[PDB]
């Protein structure tokens, strides 16, 4: 039977009954950095389950109407446990990541969500003179949320969160370059992506740059009839895999 | 390079269902015509040597062209290297997000003349200059200044009437690789500058008359030209569907997706 | 010297110039493809003629 | 700026009639509108969103419809708990603009 | 002093040139080359995934998701029609911003078979039977059911596995077709029929959706690069 | 969840500064944005203001130089000014957050406070 999974990674586990095949970044899986492609001369710090363990974000709800929401990963596991610790504390870090979204519903519901990995999503702002400010393209593990509509501008430097162009210029439809998975209703029940590290330095601050990023974006709605329970919650939990940081001095924030 | 050939097949009634696949898991199909129809066997000697990164990408293409007057003490030119002012070449690179290359440099330099009021204007063949000053370095303030001495930084002469000017660039970088999307900031307070010309640091290049205002004034005008050799690649990104606006940052007006049609069955 | 193919559907001959290696010719046959990596990015090995999920 | 008309100014009717109410703006909004309902002397309750989204705890009478500069909401079944004043407003781009109001009898 | 000759074609600038040039800084160091993931040799491995078609276009769709998604309802006839659109992957307004169209429009020939993927994204409890079908050229496109299964068609069972894949073949009367709209080189038809009807269960929403991918097969293959029409400028930036 | 609350002098002079201070709970002012709208019977609902949740204003055009808002997200309270009170003001001043599931429309409101101008 290939639709039961087991991931064990620190002290927690994941148990699913119904899931599809398990998406590994492109062909290659996380592992530590090697000696011919190492920069900095001192010895990284390694803890090895105090990081590595799976760490679950707050819950959003699927609605009739919803378009979609994002998240930025080096960024969402900064308060997180002794994971965030060890990011103010240091000055460079690599890792790899396991993400599990999970949504389960019954079999008279309906939907399909897209859940693609981004690696250096720059985004847009809605005034065209500048950049979009922090605080609206990140939140601290709480999901920001795509819109069915055209954004104005103002005062506030908002992202340009039209669904359809994905806060990037491009087609919604085009981003299965990436490594995705679907979350059928109909036959599917979670999704599994394991990215390795993807950068063009070996190592890398972990506050002033993010890069990767978790689009959920449901492609067909949420769908039921009257007696069916209208509460559909989606679940992100993400698992760093052989985190190590280098370069220790007082702490950031 | 040659693409794969085709294989005949016969009718067929079994439990194999290629056709019928789960596109939940994140997978392409791996699916031919000779697994749901009756082929014949066909050899193909089609190759995929045109779509290589080394063909698509090694052409020549114009990133900017400058303009500068004789006749004026503030008469030279300058330029801050990049790759996004254009519309064509920003877009073939922003296929991928990192890229490596080393560069062929070519110059295209002509001249006008310039509504002067002296009479019998015979004027010599012109000859330019083209400074390139690396981030750190002097920049020169107006056209006769110290700083064309050229003891260190790499410049050009060129006379007007013969080929035009060419020389190679390395990879030059302090990066494994160039970046064409950056996603964070300059500052470590997340304030201030955000996005890919926080890693733009490439240098500068200066264009002038080695010669002297004769009898009128002349106009000329440098057209630059890219082009990648020796090309790595990676990380596919899908392609810009909105028009670009801007230099420094990758802002955007939204559009639709497709253009009309007025019906689902309308063919 | 070095004597290469000559894509068609006959050899050439080409002798390097200049001292450094950011000095030479384009490539323009170097064929090698692994769509692998993007088409079948999954963890189990899934073959064409058997079921996706069972 | 850019202003909201919203027409008529009040309106009598009576339960099990369908209403309709409009509101039209400068230029376009990109159905960038919401709704409220303000009842006797208290705060107002957001009723529609985006245009066509309803609220979290609003039932299935009411209904947004609208695109460019007009707009529209529909009322399918009344009930007691419907009368009072409805609004109209766009969040485009500031200033942000109100609608003038339209008020329900219920005779 | 050797006696030589220049030929026509001197101090000339031919855009796509292959010769060597003197370097600007000599003796550079460059830095060490790293093993990043997702390296691209090719064009033809992009154009090999999957991408989401919007065959919903309809005049009020483009800007929302709902151009991605095919109705499918239950009906009260049979030998209905769902969707159809032209096999123009470059030049057709439905296939031209795919993921696969989107390198069709550097280029001008190609040739090569074409995957379509069509999943099911209706309720567990919901059934349904569909008729794939393409029609080579030289009629006109077909109006019933009647006349579309006497073409390459495939009849799709949805059941647990909720896609199936209608793989277009080459067959074409030249080695090669335009991108451009060509009447010489036309390609055919793609349309959908209902085979059976979608029966659903009670407190079941009658009305399903439909997701369609494309991509391109292991013999394809493209030719004569130029510049895409899918951009534009009036100044710089 | 719980939501916001407001508390206000009341009734204050002529050409005298007015100061309103919305509190919140149940959410965070990092997440959030608050609105400043202003109901008026002769001029209906108006909005004068909002500070948003990177902490930038944004002012209407009619009331730019004497309104000033500001904010501290620890303390988790909203403190807003204007000046120069003039009779026109008589009106049911409201807090209520903004950024209903990114959508910028006001979700909750608060209870208002009442205020008058004259001596
Ligand atoms: C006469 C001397 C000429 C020297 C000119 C050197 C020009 C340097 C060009 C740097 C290549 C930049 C490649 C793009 C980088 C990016 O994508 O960010």
């Amino acid at each position: 039977s290939d639709r039961v999974r087991s991931i064990t990674l620190g002290n927690s586990t994941i148990t699913t009954q119904e899931c599809a095949n398990v998406v590994v970044g492109y062909g290659v899986w996380p592992e530590y950095l090697k000696d011919n492609e190492a920069t900095a001369e001192d010895q990284p710090t390694q803890p090895d389950v105090a990081t590595c363990r799976f760490y679950t974000l707050e819950s959003v709800q699927w609605m009739k109407n919803s378009a979609g929401w994002w998240w930025k990963l080096p960024d969402a596991l900064s308060q997180m446990g002794l994971f965030g610790q060890n990011m103010q504390y240091h000055y460079l870090g690599r890792t790899g990541y396991t993400i599990h979204v999970q949504c389960n519903a019954s079999k008279f519901h309906q939907g399909c969500l897209l859940v693609v990995c981004v690696p250096e999503a720059e985004m847009g702002c809605s005034n065209l003179n500048n950049t979009p400010e922090f605080s609206e393209l990140s939140g601290g593990d709480s999901a920001r949320m795509f819109t069915d509509t055209q954004v104005g501008e103002s005062n506030a430097k908002k992202v340009q969160t039209a669904v359809w162009n994905a806060g990037m210029g491009v087609g919604v439809g085009n981003l299965t370059i990436f490594p995705h998975q679907w979350i059928n209703l109909r036959t599917n029940n979670s999704a599994t992506l394991v990215m390795p590290y993807i950068n063009s330095v070996p190592m890398d601050n972990m506050f002033r740059h993010n890069n990767l990023t978790l689009m959920i974006i449901p492609f067909v709605p949420l769908n039921y009839s009257e007696g069916s329970s209208p509460y559909v919650p989606i679940t992100v939990t993400i698992a760093p895999m052989c985190a190590e940081y280098n370069g220790l001095r007082l702490a950031s924030n | 390079a040659r693409v794969a050939d085709t294989i005949s097949s016969r009718p067929t009634n079994s439990e194999s269902i290629p056709a019928l696949t789960a596109a939940e898991t994140g997978h392409t199909s791996q699916v031919v015509p000779s697994d749901t129809m009756q082929t014949r066997h066909v050899k193909n000697y089609h190759s995929r040597s045109e779509s290589s990164i080394e063909n698509f990408l090694c052409r020549s293409a114009c990133v900017y062209y400058a303009t500068y007057t004789n006749n004026s003490k503030k008469g030279f030119a300058e330029w801050v290297i990049n790759t996004r002012q254009v519309a064509q070449l920003r877009r073939k690179l922003e296929l991928f997000t990192y890229l490596r290359f080393d560069l062929e440099l070519t110059f295209v330099i002509t001249s006008a003349q310039q509504p002067s009021t002296a009479s019998s204007v015979d004027a010599p063949v012109q000859t330019h200059q083209i400074m390139y000053v690396p981030p750190g370095g002097p920049v020169p303030t107006k056209v006769k200044d110290y700083a064309w001495q050229t003891s260190t930084n790499p410049s050009v002469f060129w006379t007007e009437g013969n080929a035009p000017p060419r020389m190679s660039i390395p990879f030059i970088s302090i990066g494994n690789a160039y970046s064409c999307f950056y996603d964070g900031w300059t500052q470590f307070s997340r304030n201030g500058v955000y996005g890919i010309n926080t890693l733009n640091n490439m240098g500068t290049l200066y264009m002038r008359h080695v010669n002297e205002a004769g009898q009128g004034p002349i106009k000329s005008t440098v057209r630059i030209y890219f082009k990648p050799k020796h090309v790595k690649a990676w990380v596919p990104r899908p392609p810009r569907l909105c028009q670009y606006e801007k230099q420094k940052n990758v802002n955007f007006s939204p559009i639709g997706v497709t253009t009309s049609r007025t019906d689902i069955i309308t063919t | 010297a070095q004597v290469s193919t000559q894509k068609t559907g006959i050899h050439y001959t080409n002798i390097n110039y200049y001292k450094d290696a950011a000095s030479n010719s384009a490539n323009r046959q170097d064929f090698t493809q692994d769509p692998g990596k993007f088409t079948e990015p999954v963890k189990d090995i899934m073959v064409k003629t058997m079921p996706a999920l069972n | 700026d850019i202003q909201m008309t919203q027409s008529p100014a009040s309106l009598s009717v009576s339960v099990g009639e369908t209403v309709t109410i409009t509101c039209r703006a400068s230029e376009n909004v990109y159905r960038n509108l919401a709704w409220y309902q303000q009842k006797q002397g208290k705060s107002p309750q957001l009723l529609v969103y985006a245009a066509t989204n309803l609220a979290d705890g609003v039932p299935s009478r009411f209904s947004g419809s609208g695109s460019g500069t007009q707009y529209s909401l529909k009322i399918n079944s009344l009930q007691s708990e419907d009368f009072g004043s409805y609004f109209c407003q766009h969040f485009w781009s500031p200033v942000f603009t109100f609608g003038a109001g339209t008020k329900l009898e219920l005779k | 002093g050797l006696p030589v000759m220049t030929t026509p074609g001197s101090t000339q600038f031919l855009t796509s040139d292959d010769f060597q040039s003197p370097s600007a800084m000599p003796q550079f160091d460059v830095t060490p080359e790293m093993q990043i993931p997702g390296r691209v040799n090719n064009l033809m491995e992009i154009a090999e995934v999957d991408s989401v078609v919007p065959v919903n276009n309809t005049e009020d769709n483009v800007s929302s998701l709902k151009a991605y998604q095919i109705p499918v309802q239950s009906n009260s006839d049979n030998g209905k029609q769902v969707f159809g659109f032209p096999l123009q992957p470059g030049a057709n307004n439905v296939l031209n911003r795919t993921l696969l169209g989107e390198i069709l429009n550097y280029y001008t020939h190609w040739s090569g078979s074409i995957k379509l993927t069509f999943m099911f994204c209706g309720s567990a409890m919901a059934t349904g039977k569909f008729l794939l079908a393409y029609s080579p050229p030289g009629a006109g496109v077909p109006k019933n059911r009647k006349d579309a299964m006497l073409g390459t068609h495939v009849i799709w069972d949805v059941g647990l596995q909720s896609s199936c894949v209608l793989c277009v073949p080459w067959i074409s009367q030249t080695h090669y077709r335009y991108v451009v709209e060509d009447e010489y080189t036309a390609a055919g038809y793609v349309t959908c029929w209902y085979q059976t009807n979608i029966v659903v269960p009670a407190d079941v929403q009658s009305s399903c959706d439909i997701l369609c991918f494309v991509s391109a097969c292991n013999d394809f293959s493209v030719r004569m690069l130029k510049d895409t029409p899918f951009i534009r400028q009036d100044t710089f930036y | 969840q719980v939501q916001l609350k407001q508390s206000g002098p009341g009734l204050v002079q002529p050409s005298q500064s007015l100061s309103i201070t919305c509190t919140v709970s149940g959410f965070s002012l990092t997440n959030y944005g608050v609105h400043w709208v202003r109901q008026s019977p002769g001029k209906g609902l108006e909005w004068l203001g909002v500070i948003w949740r990177g902490g930038s204003t944004d002012y209407n055009a009619a009331f730019m130089s004497r309104l000033s808002i500001t904010k501290d997200n620890s303390k988790s309270q909203v403190f807003f000014k204007m000046n120069s009170l003039q009779a026109d003001d008589t009106a049911i001043y409201y807090c209520a957050k903004g950024d209903y599931y990114g959508y910028d429309a006001m979700d909750s409101w608060g209870q208002g406070t009442s205020v008058t101008v004259s001596r």
